């Protein structure tokens, strides 16, 4: 849901920008004990709300698994690396998920955002970050129903500065 | 744009989400709301078909 | 089409096994340039002809790659290793994709087989090797119309046997 | 409830890089022999801007 | 070099925990384009002087790629997640090199940390990020002389910040 | 030890071809749970003798698994795809460690074969299989002595025959 | 330079997980069959503690 | 500790790497210095056997 990004130190904002038309994104993410989670996601804009169309085939993942077993625990924040390729926008992070009792299940996010407005009209960003924080803050049922929250910025690595005027 | 008493404050969304994990099927309606300048949104994800999920719902949350 | 494959040395089918149920596969086959391809399919039986349903999705093929290109030459033969896992059966293999400028673009397949007869109505085989041949028969249309041949064969590895009696 | 030969059809629906296709395909084989033949056809979202081959293991 | 880290919000320092012994590192790198660099290192103190021995494999670079062409340009900043297993410390990361002319070509580390005093003598991290800002600031020769400045801090995701108390 | 292989078929001999000079092999092996051993070797003749040094760094293998917990059973048979690149020979395989309680701890092999004749002195192989039967003829002394067995064979996939005249 | 039965010799050193160890090792097999059997002797660093499997394919 | 009166400043630090990439094999030394506190350091290496390396540096980055 990536029109929902603040971003800072004048990142140019890929998503905002695809409006009215909207923006595509395509990703697999690999977990490390074997699963595989494939998805393709349409934006579009219907008058003043954003419509979201989203395709999903998993797979492979193990039967004595976090996930299979729904023994997840909770996202750790992550940090995605975004940056120009083809004309188009890829990003790729680490995901953590902390399961009850402490470990920690990791998997690699790989995506590609594509704009529907031509590359001529976009103002690419340069490589830098986005933290996402996901939290699902309510199992209202199962199973069924769940409320998440997400906070996220796009930034560059200012903690570390460059000495040399790099981003 | 000015200064941000021009800007859209709160933005909403619904999604609806299909698929196949490990051969179940299941499919999804969700509604939400968001800031897009703060950064910030939540949504309320319903199952359905296929519930109630024989996976962690986790392995959604970057596609709702 | 897993219904098609000589079995030798006595190896359990799997696939023929699950009739008239059926079966169903699922799997995600990585591409050495990023890009990644995952398929669910569903395998029927309606009275005399089989029936095959598959969603397909892929991405991060780059844009300057073969695929995209659309300047790929053919499939070498390959080899899956075949083996229960979870109480169903789990495939991997590598395949290698022929390419202008001598070049072999391979990718590592990922599968799932799963009957839809209880894992108890089965006889699972042991670990056995699947070699896959298929070729292109004929591009009858361009990018519309394709004739696929494919032969495949279950078996163990003939050619360098052991010296403690394993298969 | 298997013959020594038998026919199939299929019908395939995808998006790759963004771009949707349909396909529709009839084919024929010896299932005990381990060979068999198909014809494919994209029905929707032709020509195909990708090379066939990554459909391959799929048909 | 990760005696120097700046740790911020309380997280323990590993590193500066594991001396007057020290500790040793172990690495795969893996890149998008096929290449791999393994390494093992062992830090040890040295009256007041640390002491660095590391042993290399890398194999699979591509010849017609950045690497072995050396066109690799400079490293953009990159984090870590670091986080405890087995009982010693896993890092993960995603590393780019930003190329002439643009592209970036990315790379996957996986590391264990392994610190020569007993877990039972630690105060163990929790799940948290390491910044690491890697520059090449002069190549004096080739080739053969190069000087290289680090910057690394230790931090929870601040930018993002979770609305349960969560770091 | 590659100079021992019987090659059927007409396939070329690397290996035989590169002597009395010899050859050099660098290969990581990526464990499915997480561990990566990585290998140089070179390969010399010294009179009637072929000798071999080896050098060798593993990591990242989990404390819990079978690996490091020494409950391995024994390798499958495998299979390897042989192809030129950049002037020399990659090879890629699957292998698979059946384990304990029905598991099999599947790796992958990526492999290249550096003749020390240069490639104009070479018949290079086309496209080809290589089986590696590897078995423990017995472990005569606990984590310090063993015997291994090994049989292997060049070939192209005789099982499933083209219908159009490739190998 | 080959003959249908040779010997060999190798020498082994390596690191996996903090580990260091050492090994030497004696064969013969033949050539032009494809076959051939090794004994690996733990010169330093033994017994070890992991798998003697994960070093087959480096012998 | 009190305060950043009582910390060492700054710590140097020696190194020798070893190794073989796609066959070619080197070897080098290095030298430096950092601020264990700050997080901030810096080194020269230097190629004593396998020079001029006929890769690019930058894949040696994080072990030096
Ligand atoms: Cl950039
Ligand atoms: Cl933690």
């Amino acid at each position: 849901s990536k029109t929902f990004i603040k971003y800072v130190s004048g990142i140019p904002d890929y998503f905002k920008q695809s409006f009215p038309e909207g923006f595509t994104w395509e990703r697999t993410t690999t977990y490390e004990d074997g699963g595989f989670l494939t998805a393709h996601q349409d934006t579009s804009l219907d008058g003043d709300c954003l419509v979201y169309k989203v395709k999903i085939l998993g797979n492979n993942f193990p039967a004595d698994g976090p996930v299979m077993q729904n023994k997840a625990g909770r996202w750790e924040p992550s940090t995605e690396i975004v940056y120009e390729v083809d004309g188009v926008l890829r990003g790729q992070s680490l995901m953590a998920l902390k399961c009850p009792g402490g470990r920690h299940l990791t998997c690699h996010l790989h995506t590609t955002y594509r704009s529907k407005k031509p590359a001529s009209a976009l103002k690419m960003p340069g490589f830098h970050f986005e933290d996402h924080r996901i939290e699902i803050m309510e199992e209202v049922e199962k199973g069924k129903c769940y409320k998440q929250y997400e906070a996220a910025v796009g930034r560059y690595c200012d903690a570390a500065p460059s000495k040399l005027g790099h981003n | 744009h000015g200064s941000a008493s021009f800007l859209k404050k709160t933005m909403p969304f619904k999604t609806t989400i299909e698929g196949t994990v490990n051969g179940h099927y299941f499919k999804c309606t969700g509604k939400g709301e968001g800031n897009p300048f703060e950064g910030t949104q939540e949504m309320k994800i319903e199952v359905i078909e296929g519930g109630p999920l024989p996976f962690a719902f986790h392995i959604l949350s970057t596609s709702c």
